[PDB]
This record gives structure tokens, C-alpha cells and sequence, in this order.
């Protein structure tokens, strides 16, 4: 009782043709594919009432879809345009249940004119200001994520190697570190605020974790440097007297 | 099922106040109606939804909306917004009971909850952990909701806007937002500049 989605980010350069899938586990009649933008909320492009059948949603130009077997949907963008760059969401139904939409959970999807331009995040943190420690009794480490593009990444805080939520505020969405650039780079900053006695106590330990989602490997290139795949940079910092 | 609007598509509202989200609808049929809600990190989920069973309809997380045929409405409402309602809220129309059949949705409307805080000491603070390359980050924190951190004008310097962080422990919310460059004439003490507090400790 899952509906699953190929992947959970691609990239993806103009005009290339670009394949989704989409898979369900609970025999369901009904497919569905929208996009969602900010500003336009969902938009329903293909959807399909049985296999082998398909139909237009409210947007369908520049897609086409492809429903084979009961469990599965593919979408199908003709020629990659940055006007194609969205969140892609599945969700499937049953005719006779009672139950309603099951959703997918997401492809994020982002065009560019030039695969060279994908970095990964570098992963600085920035230990507490004594100063902040004495007036209040706590203690804000800092953490940048640093030279990506596209914007794909995932930052989480982990403490003696449970993962934490409270005590935490990440930048919702990042800034432009050249806003001049038309596909200009990216940083994002969170923060981890803690009471001061728990930083000054090395037996604890924090650390930065930035998942990033950029090439998969099929993706062709040699520049010098590293292939900017799907990875986790993390850093890290212990407690101190 | 035939369309629907939700009007205005961002929410901002003190924690504690009342929520009201927008929605109206068209349908040449019978309409069913549905709220989903998407959490920051995570998918589309229920709220709830409405099928001919009765008018007020009552859903997760404190909300309710009530069905009125002679607006064409669905509104969404909470009396007492909580921090944790922060996200993206989406009104679907089907023309199906169940919601089975296509789902036409609305634009979205975002909500944004701002932070009661209680005792304010605002600061500009200078972090430097010493694995110490390309580094100096400024952390302005610990500042009331009436302060707003303004974009840059040295375009070669960062602020990032005013976030909210919980601990949830010790009952204690606080406001941040985080400044850098590499420039060596650069400064914490003037680095953050605009909507900013007299009483600033340093």
C-alpha cells in the first residue's frame, strides 16, 4: 500500500527526452501524473483508467505517457525545456475502494542548457560563539553547505548518531551566491542550538550531513574533477571545555 | 469536480491565531471536496474531506471546514495555530465520493506561523569553528518577529533570512539569521544593518 516513484531527483539537460515511472502495489485501476510549481499548486497532465488506456489532463502539451502493465506509468517529456522544470507527483486509485488518492512521493526535476555547471555541496561548520554561551546559557553551531548547483540537497543534524529535529532551523529556501548568474550557484545554511553544558562535554558529538542529488551514473562526463553524483558530504565538531 | 481557487496563496499568522485558508469551487455536478496538507519535507497527506455525510466537516490535526453550497466554498479553518502547522495546503474537487476519480486541485496556499517569543535578547554573535579556511560566519539571533533581516546591497556579501528554531525541551523558541563573506575587511559588528534593535548586545 505504496506508491512508488522511480527517483526522487533527476537533472537533465535541454532537449533530451526524459522518463518517469511510476509503480503501485495495490491493484489499482487508476494512474494519474501531475506537476506542482509554486504559484500554480497541481496541475494534472496524463492520467489513465486501466491498462493500455491514457487521457489528457489540463496540461498535457509537451508530455506524452505510457501506461503498459496495471502497476505501472510512465511519463514522457518530448524535449527537455526549463519550463519542464517542476516536481512530478504519481498518485494512483481504485475505482471500487472508498479510499481515495494514494500519493507518490515526488521527482524532482530541474532542465539546464549545460550539464558542466552541477557541483556538489562543501560542508563547513562553525562552532558556538563563547560569547553567546556566557550571555544565554546556549550554544548555535552553524552550518553552511557551499557550491551547488543544482539546488538538490537534503540537511540533516545528527548527535551521537541519532538524528535530531528539535533544536534545529535550516534556511527554507537557499540564496544565490552569483545573482547576476543566469544559472548561478547555490548556499544554504542550517543551525543547531543546544544548552551550553552540552557542548562543553566531549562525550557529545555533532555533525553536519548534506545529502546532494546531482548525476546518476549514466551520465557522461571528464572534467578533472569528481562526478557530481547522488552522495553525503557531512562535517562534523565535538564538545569542549 | 469541474474547478476550484483558493485565494491568496500565502498565510502568515501568529502562533496562537486563528487559521483560515480559502477555498471555492465550480461544478456542473455534484461536488466532493478534500483538503491535503505537505509538510515541509514530506509528501501530500489528508486533512480531510467532505462527502454528502454532513456540513461541518472535521478533520486531522485540529482543523475543520465547513461546506457552504450557497458560497460555493470550503474553507479551512484552526482556531489556535500551532508552529507545527507551518506548510503547503491544497483544496481538491472530484466529481467521485471517495475522491477515486480525478482530483482537480487549487493553487496552494503556504502558511507560515510566526513565533510568540516571550523574552528577547537580540545579539550579533561571531562564529568561527577553527578548521579555519575561507571563514567567518555573523549569527544574528535571539530577536523579536517585529525584526525582519533585510537583503544585501554589497552584492558580494550573504545574509540568509530570519529562521525559527525549537528546543522543544525547554520550552524556548528563537529567531536566527546567518552572515558571511570571505572579504578580510569585513565585519560582524557591521554586517547586519536594517529594522535592527538599539538594545543589540555584542
Amino acid at each position: 500500500v505504496k506508491v512508488t516513484q522511480s527517483s526522487r531527483y533527476l537533472v537533465k539537460r535541454t532537449g533530451e527526452k526524459v522518463f518517469l515511472e511510476c509503480v503501485q502495489d495495490m491493484d489499482h485501476e487508476n494512474m494519474f501524473w501531475y506537476r506542482q510549481d509554486p504559484g500554480l499548486g497541481l496541475r494534472l497532465i496524463y492520467f489513465s483508467y486501466d491498462v493500455k488506456m491514457k487521457e489528457k489532463g489540463d496540461i498535457p502539451e509537451g508530455y506524452s505517457v505510457s501506461r503498459e502493465k496495471k502497476e505501472r506509468f510512465s511519463l514522457i517529456l518530448e524535449s527537455a525545456s526549463t519550463n519542464q522544470t517542476s516536481m512530478y507527483l504519481c498518485a494512483s486509485s481504485s475505482t471500487g475502494l472508498p479510499y481515495g488518492y494514494t500519493f507518490g512521493s515526488g521527482t524532482r526535476l530541474t532542465v539546464v542548457e549545460d550539464l558542466n555547471k552541477v557541483f556538489p555541496p562543501e560542508v563547513a561548520v562553525f562552532e558556538p560563539s563563547e560569547a553567546e554561551i556566557s550571555h544565554t546559557q546556549k550554544a548555535t553551531l552553524v552550518c553552511l553547505a557551499t557550491g551547488f548547483f543544482p539546488d538538490h540537497v537534503e540537511l540533516s543534524w545528527w548527535v551521537n548518531g541519532k538524528e535530531v529535529h528539535s533544536g534545529v532551523c535550516t534556511d527554507p529556501q537557499p540564496l544565490k551566491e552569483q545573482p547576476a548568474l543566469n544559472d548561478s550557484r547555490y548556499s544554504l545554511s542550517s543551525r543547531l542550538r543546544v544548552s551550553a553544558t552540552f557542548w562543553q562535554n566531549p562525550r557529545n558529538h555533532f555533525r553536519c550531513q548534506v545529502q546532494f542529488y546531482g548525476l546518476s551514473e549514466n551520465d557522461e562526463w571528464t572534467q578533472d574533477r569528481a562526478k557530481p553524483v547522488t552522495q553525503i558530504v557531512s562535517a562534523e565538531a565535538w564538545g569542549r571545555a | 469536480m469541474q474547478s476550484v481557487t483558493q485565494l491568496g496563496s500565502h498565510v502568515s499568522v501568529s502562533e496562537g491565531a486563528l487559521v483560515l485558508l480559502r477555498c471555492n469551487y465550480s461544478s456542473s455536478v455534484p461536488p466532493y471536496l478534500f483538503w491535503y496538507v505537505q509538510y515541509p519535507n514530506q509528501g501530500l497527506q489528508l486533512l480531510l474531506k467532505y462527502t454528502s455525510a454532513a456540513t461541518l466537516v472535521k478533520g486531522i490535526n485540529g482543523f475543520e471546514a465547513e461546506f457552504k453550497k450557497s458560497e460555493t466554498s470550503f474553507h479551512l479553518t484552526k482556531p489556535s495555530a500551532h508552529m507545527s502547522d507551518a506548510a503547503e495546503y491544497f483544496c481538491a474537487v472530484s466529481e467521485s465520493p471517495f475522491g477515486n476519480e480525478k482530483l482537480t486541485f487549487g493553487t496552494g496556499t503556504r502558511l507560515t506561523i510566526i513565533p510568540n517569543i516571550q523574552n528577547p535578547d537580540p545579539a550579533v554573535y561571531q562564529l568561527r569553528d577553527s578548521k579555519s579556511s575561507d571563514k567567518s560566519v555573523c549569527l544574528f539571533t535571539d530577536f523579536d518577529s517585529q525584526t525582519n533581516v533585510s537583503q544585501s546591497k554589497d552584492s558580494d556579501v550573504y545574509i540568509t533570512d530570519k529562521c525559527v528554531l525549537d528546543m522543544r525541551s525547554m520550552d524556548f523558541k528563537s529567531n536566527s539569521a546567518v552572515a558571511w563573506s570571505n572579504k578580510s575587511d569585513f565585519a560582524c559588528a557591521n554586517a547586519f544593518n536594517n529594522s535592527i534593535i538599539p538594545e543589540d548586545t555584542f
